[PDB]
């Protein structure tokens, strides 16, 4: 595994800087692209709507991070009932097979981009009940996944952890420098 | 009046504008029978939203236009105060409001007010 | 809970408290709207996962 | 005070037992209340009270925690200060693991000794309920720390022996540290 | 000249438009910030800078976000709605009195009326145009909430306008030169909030919305472009309610910097009673309306009669 | 200038609503035609007091019966009629021009709006409503209004009477 | 030094469960009485002006 920089060879290594493109871009349409997708980026990034979907006891788990100890609202994170209006939807349960159409369609009804969050063991791959005749072993089978958040339930902490790494994936969406090359 | 159609027209302009701004701005994706269709909480919906919806409070959905004409006729009174004659003002405005709450209370009191039980 | 002398339970029924309790939102809640509907779900303190197993 | 309308047998507390006065005194004190939005005016002092309060709000990831040595996390597979992994395949944690999560093969070793050629854990299986280190003769597999390891794929989440041993070396000095501060207990 | 000071009245207009879009982003930061610390969180706080640019991190959201085409609605009303929504909450602002003409407007008290009763159709229309059970629920709960104010409104403010002696905005600045009419109104201004939340259908009576009892309510089929000006439309209805309890109880110094330290307070009075009472059950508002307060506001006609009478004698 | 495309609009939606069918489509022609005849009555006006009045009144009017349209003919069908929005549309432009190439002088009522009045009128120099609202208070008409008093209330003796609220509430059966 | 979570050398204080209402500053004739006087002075006030 990749181990972190020592200090000493970290010391001397620029700062990161902000955008996750660098200001390396050869042309001016590319650079104003470039720091164009930043923006979109970091308008998408700071106000992530869930769903409040909270199927199962990862649901009392995904209370505790809207709770003041945590505060998801904090990071620009507003819990929101219709999925219009939804942007991330956190799949935090046990998805049985009557669920799963209902979940589904939940889903189909977010609009785009949306991202999906699996919550716990349950959502992951089936968890504790993987074997049994009535679950859906994991929702990936179901709705594609962006974020694999483990646990049993996953600590307010690591949920935490799991939405900050959303918040990574959608800062290092390419989605106009990529219309350009196409 | 002039001046405020001007700018009703021209702030209804600049409202249109902005969802015309959204519709472009907005991020395109190809519509799927079922992203379109409607929300009733994930499960596929029993009845039209058309059906006839079975109302409750008539009773007093009629009051309410009743109540409004009335209204019509006590906002004249403060222009007409200085000008008027006292008695004739005052009386009639008197037995104005009186009548309006004995209406009131009669039907309150009659139960008209509470919804169909 | 039955055991049948082995390692394993032969059957662990588990009874839900809230399970009375929703059979009997049928006629509790009847004659209501969705603002007292609402209510009384939250009183009748229904953690499912309890009802079903 | 008014009177209760039941009379109430030791050891019962009751919540609506108390009846309403009907004297002017009291009448006129619930009239003025009602009529003045008096109950709500004590609800509103409360709540603008809070606003001078330091919130409880911890600023994560700067600040984090507590935890107790305890707590129950990702696994790791420790070893011997000499060096040679702890795990002797003797596969108690794969017969107590609730989830059946672990999957282990072992084979006689080159040296000879008993020792595992596979061992994985399924972590969309597991639930982290700590049987599989309470299990352990040996103290092999243990839950260490580590709660923060959300990947964005989910073959990501099927732990191998090589990710386990990686993980116990990057958080060796922590587990040896639990372990010391908690095994009297266990 | 003449030709030149009809322009003026544009650029008034259309600062006092732009002001107003500005202020009701600040004000919805200002809504999470001041309800996040009566709740004992800490609020947005990490975007940007201290969390000040949250609520434009959130409108590129809400505009970069597909439009949603509902399968059952009739598109144009559907499409229609919001436009009307936010413009006749922008609309009804060119009434706001100010020393500095900005709109003559005698009867500016009755504009007031007609324009806050058309807010009602926005919701209604959208409600039923985008065809779900919800939304129709939404709308209806809405219309309903109508029929309650609606009379009882016209009454309370015909008590105030019976104090200065017209309907001109501009009088009351004149009669609160001494004091202010909130001692001689207490009731009627607690009255007067009350009723004021009906309009702008916020907690206690947030039945439109109807959030938990309608999941989303006549909001629950809209998306980027529309939910975000309904959303807009909503607070600039406090906004303005909440100057319009500014003139009328609190001196109407339009011109004084404090007028404005007056006006943010009782935007956190809006907010501050969201976090306070859980919401009224949507008949016994209804009730509330006619049984109560309509009878309490024709009361005080005769009260603010005699007044108004004993008060002619002696001047 | 503004008064004949006001005559253009109020003709124009006067038109389409005798070709309307569907009830809320009647209702939000009705809607738009009371907007334009509040704006045109104050045209020819010493105010536009009576203008708030009636939008005020009919708004009323204008929801109650939306609340009956969705209970009773909830279903119903729309049909853009395509000879219709080229015949108004044909028109309205037609009657466009024509407002700008009319002797709009010789159009204009001759009402006399309050600043049509002479400067020597000494009644026009006070209140904007004041004299003309005055006899609705004043002997002898007032117990005209105390005539309606009655009127009203009886009325809302009589719609309890017919509407007979015990025996349930109403649905499209 | 107690090698064993036990309750301290004479045990923890009583703890508070009771109900304590907060204080209560008004009655229902000072409450009356006082609006009818802050009214009448509004009035007196109004009047100058
Ligand atoms: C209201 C919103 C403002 C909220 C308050 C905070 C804003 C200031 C701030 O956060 O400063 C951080 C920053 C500290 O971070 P840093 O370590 O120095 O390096 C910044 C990044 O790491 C290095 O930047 P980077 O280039 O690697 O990534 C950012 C990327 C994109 O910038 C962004 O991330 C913002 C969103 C995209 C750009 C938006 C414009 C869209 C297209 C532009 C092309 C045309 O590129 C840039 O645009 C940065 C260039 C600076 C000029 C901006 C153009 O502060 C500054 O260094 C400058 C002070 C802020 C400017 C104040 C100017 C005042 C002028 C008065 C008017
Ligand atoms: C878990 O338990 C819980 C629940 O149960 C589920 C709850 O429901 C809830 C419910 C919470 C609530 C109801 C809180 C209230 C919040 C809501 C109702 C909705 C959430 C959204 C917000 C708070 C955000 C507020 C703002 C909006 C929605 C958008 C409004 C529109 C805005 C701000 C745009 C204003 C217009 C302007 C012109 C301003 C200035 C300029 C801009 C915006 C332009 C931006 C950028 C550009 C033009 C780009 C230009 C670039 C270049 C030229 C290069 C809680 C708290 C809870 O804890
Ligand atoms: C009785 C009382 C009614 C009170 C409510 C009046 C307004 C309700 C109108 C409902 C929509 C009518 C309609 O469907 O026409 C579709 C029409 C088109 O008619 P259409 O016939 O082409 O629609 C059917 C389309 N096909 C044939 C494909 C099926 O579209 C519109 O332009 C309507 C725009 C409505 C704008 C929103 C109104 C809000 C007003 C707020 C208050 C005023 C400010
Ligand atoms: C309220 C506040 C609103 C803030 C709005 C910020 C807008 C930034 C604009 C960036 C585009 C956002 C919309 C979008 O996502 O378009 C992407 C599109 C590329 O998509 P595409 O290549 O077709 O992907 C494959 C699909 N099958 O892109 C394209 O196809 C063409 C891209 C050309 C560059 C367009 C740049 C537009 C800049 C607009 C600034 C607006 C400022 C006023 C708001
Ligand atoms: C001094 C005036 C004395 C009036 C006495 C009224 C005492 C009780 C009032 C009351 O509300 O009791 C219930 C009674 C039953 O009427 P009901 O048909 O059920 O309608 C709903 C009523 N809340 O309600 C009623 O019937 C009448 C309620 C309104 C009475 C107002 C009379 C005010 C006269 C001044
Ligand atoms: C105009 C451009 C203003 C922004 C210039 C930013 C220059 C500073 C260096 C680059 C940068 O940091 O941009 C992102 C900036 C701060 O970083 P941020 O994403 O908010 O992370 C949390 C920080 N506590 O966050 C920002 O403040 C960027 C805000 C830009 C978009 C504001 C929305 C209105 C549209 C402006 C065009
Ligand atoms: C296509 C047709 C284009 C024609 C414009 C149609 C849109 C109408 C928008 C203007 C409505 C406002 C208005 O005209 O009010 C006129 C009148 C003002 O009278 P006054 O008291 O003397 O105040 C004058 C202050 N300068 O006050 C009134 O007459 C009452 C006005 C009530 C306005 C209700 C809001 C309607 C919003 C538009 C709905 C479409
Ligand atoms: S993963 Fe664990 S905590 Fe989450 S729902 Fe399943 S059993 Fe409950
Ligand atoms: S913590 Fe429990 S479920 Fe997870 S691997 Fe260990 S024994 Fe199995
Ligand atoms: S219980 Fe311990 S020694 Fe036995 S197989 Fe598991 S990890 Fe290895």
């Amino acid at each position: 595994q990749q181990t972190l920089p020592v200090a000493e060879v970290a010391q001397n290594l620029p700062k990161k800087g902000y955008s996750p493109f660098g200001t390396k871009q050869s042309s001016v349409a590319e650079w104003s692209l470039a720091r164009l997708d930043d923006l979109l980026n970091w308008g998408r990034k700071g106000s992530i709507w869930p769903l409040t979907f909270g199927l199962a006891c990862c649901a009392v788990e995904m209370m505790h991070i809207a709770a003041p100890r945590y505060d998801m609202d904090r990071y620009g994170v507003v819990f929101r009932a219709s999925p219009r209006q939804a942007d991330v939807i956190i799949v935090a349960g046990t998805l049985t097979n009557k669920m799963a159409p209902a979940l589904r369609k939940v889903y189909d009804q977010m609009p785009e981009p949306r991202w999906v969050i699996s919550m716990g063991s349950c959502a992951n791959g089936g968890g504790y009940y993987h074997y049994s005749y009535s679950v859906v072993r994991g929702c990936d089978r179901i709705i594609p996944v962006d974020i694999y958040v483990p646990g049993c339930p996953p600590t307010a902490e690591a949920l935490m952890y799991g939405v900050l790494q959303l918040q990574k994936k959608v800062k290092r969406m390419k989605t106009l420098q990529m219309w350009y090359r196409k | 009046m002039f001046s405020i159609i001007f700018i009703a027209l021209l702030i209804l302009l600049i409202t249109t504008i902005v969802m015309f701004l959204a519709s472009i701005l907005s991020k395109k994706a190809l519509i799927d029978r079922e992203k379109s269709s409607p929300f009733e909480c994930g499960f596929d919906p029993k009845s039209s939203s058309r059906l006839p919806f079975s109302l409750r409070f008539f009773l007093i959905t009629i009051i309410f236009l009743i109540f409004d004409v009335e209204i019509a006729l006590i906002l004249p009174m403060i222009i007409i105060m200085k000008y008027s004659n006292i008695m004739i003002w005052t009386i009639t405005s008197i037995i104005f409001i009186l009548i309006l709450l004995i209406g009131l209370y009669h039907e309150w009191n009659q139960g008209m007010l509470n919804w169909s039980n | 809970l039955i055991s049948d002398g082995s390692s394993r339970p032969y059957r662990c029924k588990i009874k839900a408290p809230g399970f009375a309790h929703l059979a009997a939102l049928e006629k509790i809640g009847k004659q209501h709207m969705l603002a007292d509907v609402v209510a009384i779900i939250g009183t009748l303190d229904v953690v499912f996962g309890e009802i079903d197993r | 005070e008014p009177k209760d309308i039941v009379e109430v047998p030791k050891g019962y507390v009751y919540v609506n037992n108390k009846e309403l006065s009907m004297e002017f005194a009291d009448i006129t004190d619930r009239a003025a209340s009602t009529m003045f939005f008096g109950e709500l005016l004590r609800g509103f002092a409360v709540t603008l009270a809070h606003i001078f309060k330091e919130p409880a709000t911890i600023n994560y990831p700067f600040e984090k925690g507590p935890l107790s040595p305890r707590f129950r996390g990702e696994h790791a597979l420790r070893r011997y200060p000499s060096g040679e992994e702890r795990c002797i395949a003797c596969k108690l944690c794969e017969a107590i693991c609730p989830a059946q999560a672990i999957t282990i093969e072992a084979e006689e070793r080159a040296d000879g000794s008993r020792r595992t050629t596979r061992y994985d854990i399924d972590m969309t299986k597991c639930i982290y309920c700590g049987f599989c280190q309470e299990a352990c003769p040996v103290d092999a597999i243990v839950e260490g720390p580590n709660f923060e390891f959300s990947t964005e794929t989910h073959e990501e989440l099927l732990y191998n022996k090589e990710k386990l041993l990686c993980n116990g070396d990057k958080w060796e000095s922590e587990i040896a540290s639990n372990l010391q501060a908690d095994h009297l207990y266990r | 000249m003449f030709y030149m000071e009809f322009i003026l009245s544009l650029i008034g207009s259309l600062l006092l438009i732009i002001c107003v879009l500005v202020s009701v982003a600040f004000l919805t930061l200002l809504e999470r910030k001041v309800l996040g610390y009566i709740q004992i969180r800490k609020g947005p706080n990490k975007v940007g800078l201290m969390g000040i640019p949250q609520p434009f991190c959130d409108a590129i959201k809400l505009f970069t976000k597909e439009q949603t085409y509902p399968l059952l609605s009739n598109y144009l009303s559907y499409y229609i709605s919001p436009i009307f929504s936010l413009f006749l909450s922008l609309f009804v602002w060119m009434c706001m009195p100010f020393f500095v003409k900005l709109y003559s407007f005698n009867l500016g008290g009755l504009f007031f009326l007609c324009c806050t009763s058309l807010g009602v159709y926005t919701v209604m229309v959208a409600g039923w145009s985008s065809n779900s059970n919800y939304a129709l629920l939404g709308g209806l709960r809405a219309v309903a909430q109508t029929i309650s104010y609606e009379v009882s409104l016209a009454l309370i403010l015909l008590s105030f306008i019976f104090l200065i002696g017209s309907y001109n905005m501009i009088y009351f600045f004149f009669y609160q030169v001494y004091m202010w009419f909130l001692i001689i109104l207490f009731p009627m201004a607690l009255v007067w909030v009350s009723i004021s939340l009906a309009e702008t259908n916020r907690t206690p009576f947030d039945f439109a919305e109807g959030e938990s009892e309608l999941v989303s309510g006549f909001n629950v089929e809209y998306s980027s472009g529309g939910f975000a000006l309904i959303f807009m439309a909503e607070y600039a209805s406090i906004l303005f309610m909440s100057m319009l309890f500014c003139v009328i109880f609190l001196g109407c110094d339009v011109f004084n910097l404090l007028f404005y330290m007056k006006l943010t307070f009782i935007s956190f009075v809006f907010i501050w009673v969201r976090g306070t009472l859980p919401r009224f059950r949507y008949d016994k508002l209804m009730y509330l309306a006619w049984k109560c307060f309509l009878s309490f506001s024709l009361n005080y006609l005769l009260f603010f009669i005699g007044f108004k009478i004993l008060l002619f004698s002696l001047l | 200038m503004i008064q004949l495309m006001l005559y253009s609009l109020i003709i124009t939606t006067s038109i389409i609503f005798l070709n309307m069918i569907h009830p809320l489509a009647l209702g939000l022609t009705l809607l738009i035609q009371t907007i334009f005849v509040c704006l045109l009555t104050g045209l020819m006006t010493k105010s536009f007091w009576y203008s708030y009045i009636l939008f005020l009144i009919f708004l009323g009017g204008m929801l109650v019966l939306f609340i009956y349209v969705t209970s009773l003919a909830s279903n119903e069908m729309f049909n853009l009629s395509m000879k219709l929005t080229l015949f108004s549309s044909l028109i309205l432009i037609f009657m466009l021009i024509l407002s700008f190439i009319m002797d709009k002088t010789s159009s204009s009522l001759f009402l006399m709006n309050n600043d049509m009045q002479s400067i020597i009128n000494m009644n026009s120099y006070f209140m904007e409503n004041s004299l003309s609202l005055n006899k609705l208070y004043n002997f002898p008409t007032n117990f005209i209004t105390i005539l309606l008093m009655n009127y009203l209330l009886i009325t809302l003796i009589v719609i309890v009477k017919i509407t007979k609220l015990f025996k349930g509430p109403i649905r499209m059966m | 030094p107690p090698k064993q979570d036990l309750p301290p050398p004479g045990g923890y204080k009583k703890i508070p469960f009771a109900r304590v209402p907060p204080k209560s500053y008004f009655t229902g004739f000072t409450t009356i009485g006082t609006y009818v006087v802050v009214t009448a002075v509004g009035l007196g006030i109004y009047y100058l002006t």
